[PDB]
């Protein structure tokens, strides 16, 4: 389908127990890619994705530079919020940015985005034109003054057309052999009774990448949804993702029930039943 | 300040199987703010090796964090994850169950 | 990857 290289800056203040920790992970489509934590004597941008070591090894010393830059402005950032908002020295606080840029399957740009929030509530976001920007509140009028003034949202369009998505195919080719290869789910459906009256079918979808999936139970051919309890979709750890979708039937009735497995990395949808 | 309390779904990375050696998940989410302790326990004892992704966070800003262990489950061996978080009043345990 | 250039709020 579509593609997106994605950002995540964290930043928490720690008074009293000296500096800010700052903490990037990247991502393209559902892997991640980098990764830079401050919390080291001599932090680096780190590969987190073993196609990441075709690129050139000044690329690690170039990302670290900018990551450990990154991290001073968040620390003069948290301290700027704190004026904005009136609050004390006393408390540790958060702020997060998240960026990237999506493409279609042939690489072709269509969507860019630059988000900032504090203490987990949203702070300011650029506009979807990528000109303009909404401030949450008043504190964040301040900043959406200060970048107005300064023509930061060109700055900002520049790299999410550009090299956000230079970038992005370049990574895409570098990792083709994993990136661009859907995993399938390997479903199974299990049986747990419930009461003696009453069992539980649990339909298991294990293994498969990209994250995006559906799992429904149908009954008699026709969706069941205010009846299954339905997980949020987790890792496996390996770089895979696991769902799973449940329903409680009356005994001897399972052969009405049936699991509908769609995923990308299937050629047609599965049908499992008990 | 917005605070949200985790949501925590234990499980092992492939279908349980006794004495085959497999991945303990924990998977904590939807929390804020960041700071959070994860426990991994065996028969309510903390294992002592346990790693954990990189944090990351989702669409509402909201972070998420996988602790994994490997381990070999057997019958008798019951499994469990220990949260603390300041939504928590006490940490909370979910222990595992390999039926879900 | 990210390019040079800092937004102080």
């Amino acid at each position: 389908g579509s593609h997106s290289m994605r950002y995540f800056y964290t930043s928490v203040s720690r008074p009293g127990l000296g500096e800010p920790r700052f903490i990037i992970v990247g991502y393209v489509d559902d892997t991640q890619f980098v990764r830079f934590d401050s919390d080291a004597a001599s932090p680096r941008m780190e590969q987190r994705a073993p196609w990441m070591g075709q690129v050139e090894p000044e690329y690690w010393d170039q990302q670290t530079q900018i990551a450990k830059d990154t991290a001073q402005t968040f620390r003069v950032n948290l301290n700027t919020a704190l004026r904005y908002y009136n609050q004390s020295a006393a408390g540790s606080h958060t702020f997060q940015t998240m960026f990237g840029c999506e493409v279609w399957a042939d690489g072709r740009f269509f969507h860019g985005y630059r988000q900032y929030a504090y203490d987990g509530a949203d702070y300011i976001a650029l506009n979807e034109d990528l000109r303009s920007w909404t401030a949450a509140d008043t504190a964040a009028q301040n900043t959406q003054r200060k970048w107005e003034a300064a023509g930061e949202a060109e700055r900002h369009r520049a790299y999410l057309e550009r090299e956000c998505v230079e970038w992005l195919r370049r990574y895409l080719e570098m990792g083709k052999e994993t990136l661009q290869r859907a995993d399938p789910p390997k479903a199974h459906v299990t049986h747990h009774p419930a009461s003696d009256r009453e069992a539980t079918l649990r339909c298991w979808a294990l293994g498969f990448y990209p994250a995006e999936i559906s799992l429904t139970w149908q009954r008699d051919g026709e969706d069941q949804t205010q009846d299954t309890e339905l997980v949020e979709t987790r890792p496996g750890g390996d770089g895979t993702f696991q769902k799973w979708a449940a329903v409680v039937v009356p005994s001897g009735e399972e052969q009405r029930y049936t699991c509908r497995v769609q995923h990308e990395g299937l050629p047609e949808p599965l049908t499992l039943t008990w | 300040m917005i605070q949200r309390t985790p949501k925590i779904q234990v499980y092992s990375r492939h279908p349980a199987e006794n004495g085959k050696s497999n991945f303990l998940n924990c998977y904590v989410s939807g929390f804020h703010p960041s700071d959070i302790e994860v426990d991994l326990l065996k028969n309510g004892e903390r294992i002592e090796k346990v790693e954990h992704s990189d944090l990351s966070f989702s669409k509402d800003w909201s972070f998420y964090l996988l602790y994994y262990t490997e381990f070999t489950p057997t019958e008798k061996d019951e499994y469990a994850c220990r949260v603390n978080h300041v939504t928590l009043s006490q940490p909370k345990i979910v222990k595992w169950d390999r039926d879900m | 990857a990210l390019m040079p250039g800092q937004f102080f709020v």
